[PDB]
């Protein structure tokens, strides 16, 4: 995360880390106790699909204070409309192997329902994006979790307001175009979460851009939106043996 | 009332029915309340609540 600052421990309680090896990999959202929402693109480059780690619980990376909750990765789910290697439909959900216990430190975010979220959430100018991401284009990732209050655009204004992927409409724009704020190398796969009425739900997964923190360019976030159903669908659904699952989309 | 309009009164997630009627709804973990609008949690940990602030101003 560029320009934000350190989310006080316990107060980003959704935010999952995967690791692959033990190595930083992406961030992601717990929705309930087995369900993980990351970004397809976080796992273009897997080999092992068996050594990938989900850590809830966790704030500074230098230490263990022991609200740290680590589950493996049973399965990744990506739809079948994400091609890698590009940044469409770019949505992953995870299954973890065993439930993560809520705690103080431990909570899922809402995963909206599609009209509440397009007739509502969408509005709500404002929304946090999370991550132990890079702190700066080019620079060091974080060791503490960091957060960012991004204003979320319509995207016609994006698209005139910025100055080359094309904006989907399974895709939006949030942020700043004066090189000061915005998700880095990193934060991809984590919440873009917006307040309505005392609760937060996830209205996004950080996605892509021309690099991070440009100036006349904002982040571009994956429109969770558009696959609430698909997602209901899927954490209704047996396991299937092999981690990696590719399901049809819509 | 309608849902696309000030989310219909709800305070979480509103479906619109024939007639001039609207249901409220909670998600799992909460209950909607009399008012028929309103959500309080019905579990420790509902989702989209943070422990340590729902604790700081309880
Ligand atoms: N928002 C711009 C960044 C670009 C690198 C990947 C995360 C998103
Ligand atoms: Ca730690
Ligand atoms: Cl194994
Ligand atoms: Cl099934
Ligand atoms: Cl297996
Ligand atoms: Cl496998």
């Amino acid at each position: 995360i560029v320009g934000g600052k350190v989310c006080p421990k316990g107060e980003c309680p959704w935010q999952v880390l995967l690791l692959v090896n033990g190595a930083q990999l992406c961030g992601g959202t717990l929705i309930n106790t087995i369900w993980v929402v990351s970004a397809a693109h976080c796992f273009d480059k897997i080999k092992n699909w068996r050594n990938l780690i989900a850590v809830l619980g966790e704030h500074d990376l230098s230490e263990h204070d022991g609200d740290e909750q680590s589950r493996r990765v049973a399965q990744v789910i990506i739809p079948s409309t994400y091609v890698p290697g590009t940044t469409n439909h770019d949505i992953a959900l995870l299954r973890l192997h065993q439930p993560v216990v809520l705690t103080d430190h431990v909570v899922p975010l809402c995963l909206p329902e599609r009209t509440f979220s397009e007739r509502t959430l969408a509005f709500v100018r404002f929304s946090l994006v999370s991550g132990w991401g890079q702190l700066l284009d080019r620079g060091a990732t974080a060791l503490e979790l960091m957060v960012l209050n991004v204003p979320r655009l319509m995207t016609q204004d994006c698209l005139q307001q910025s100055r080359s992927p094309n904006i989907t409409e399974y895709m939006f724009c949030a942020g700043y175009s004066d090189g000061s704020k915005d998700s880095c190398k990193g934060d991809s796969g984590g919440p873009h979460a917006t307040h309505y009425r005392g609760t937060w739900y996830l209205t996004g997964i950080v996605s892509w851009g021309q690099g991070c923190a440009t100036v006349g360019h904002f982040g571009v976030y994956t429109r969770v939106s558009q696959y609430i159903e698909w997602l209901q669908k899927l954490m209704r659904s047996e396991p299937r043996p092999g981690v990696l699952l590719r399901a049809p989309f819509p | 009332l309608i849902c696309v309009n000030e989310n219909g009164g709800c305070e979480q997630y509103c479906s619109d029915h024939t007639g001039t009627k609207r249901s409220c709804r909670c998600h799992e973990g909460y209950s909607l309340l009399a008012d028929g609008v309103s959500c309080t949690p019905t579990v420790e940990y509902p989702c989209g609540k943070i422990p340590i602030l729902e604790k700081r101003n309880a």
